[PDB]
């Protein structure tokens, strides 16, 4: 069918040092996809980096992960064709100092756990989960995006401990700031707990999880009459108490988050 | 701006 491979770039979806993502609409079918555009000339290692990110994206196929359709190289430019999520970023559904309705946060939290369980099941950790990277489709289904920091932590049934310091400070687990090596899975569980805090309170609990940060010390001392905790009902707060545990070995795992009381409370009506 | 598939 002539022209079915032509796509018009009609809108900037996102921009950053990594490059940009544009909304692409098919010339013939008007199908919409997002196209991430990367100039491999921007950094000496961008070549290996983007190659790794495409490798990882090729391994993924889950309803709560941004689908990867393929890629094309044009000289120094790499074009990644990705699932377009018309509801934009979860970031923009979080009202400052309010958050969002608890049942809505619970449904987004269920979908985030589903995508994270999927990734960990195939041995991939994301390493930078935050609202800016959790996208929404036309029906508000959540899809994890941006595997630019993703890496394999399990291969051939053997776990590799991680040591790279990466992520975003307000969402990063405390063991990355205190230990030379750490397990991957608890770090992604932690950032999911900060995302839940933001969805239910509309504010991040601390600049970083270190004793030097007063807000983090206050949490460790269970001062839950202070914000953001005072804004969170008791049932989800009990779940946050299990997720935001400094020792990653005592931190709740996803199979136990799935058994949590708040997690299983009927709260949200179907669309 | 455009791209081919
Ligand atoms: C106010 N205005 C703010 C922006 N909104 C807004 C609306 C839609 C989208 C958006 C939509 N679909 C997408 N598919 C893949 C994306 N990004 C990626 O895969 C990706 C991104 C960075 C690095 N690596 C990968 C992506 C981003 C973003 C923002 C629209 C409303």
């Amino acid at each position: 069918v002539p022209f079915v491979e032509d796509w018009d770039l009609v809108q900037t979806l996102g921009e950053g040092a990594y490059g940009e993502v544009q909304l692409a609409v098919n010339r013939v079918t008007e199908e919409a996809v997002a196209v991430k555009i990367v100039d491999m000339k921007r950094a000496v290692d961008c070549p290996e980096n983007i190659k790794k990110e495409i490798c990882i994206n090729a391994m993924l196929n889950h309803e709560n992960v941004v689908k990867f359709y393929g890629h094309r190289r044009e000289g120094n430019i790499q074009y990644l064709f990705l699932e377009y999520c018309s509801g934009g970023e979860l970031f923009d559904r979080i009202e400052p100092d309010i958050g969002m309705p608890e049942p809505d946060a619970q449904r987004f939290f269920h979908q985030l756990m589903a995508g994270v369980v999927y990734l960990h099941g195939i041995g991939i950790t994301h390493r930078d989960i935050k609202p800016e990277n959790l996208l929404l489709d036309e029906r508000d289904n959540l899809k994890i995006s941006d595997f630019g920091l993703a890496t394999v932590f399990r291969y051939n049934n053997r776990e590799r401990l991680l040591n790279k310091m990466c992520g975003t400070l307000p969402y990063v687990a405390p063991e990355l700031l205190k230990r030379r090596e750490f397990h991957a899975e608890p770090v992604d569980v932690w950032s999911c707990g900060i995302v839940l805090t933001a969805m239910l309170a509309g504010e991040l609990p601390w600049d970083q999880p270190s004793d030097s940060c007063q807000e983090y010390s206050d949490w460790k001392e269970k001062k839950t009459y202070l914000n953001p905790w005072k804004k969170i009902d008791s049932a989800p707060l009990a779940l946050l108490h299990k997720i935001l545990v400094e020792n990653p070995s005592a931190r709740i795992t996803i199979p136990d988050i799935k058994k949590d009381r708040w997690y299983n409370k009927p709260l949200k009506k179907g669309a | 701006a455009s791209v081919s598939a």
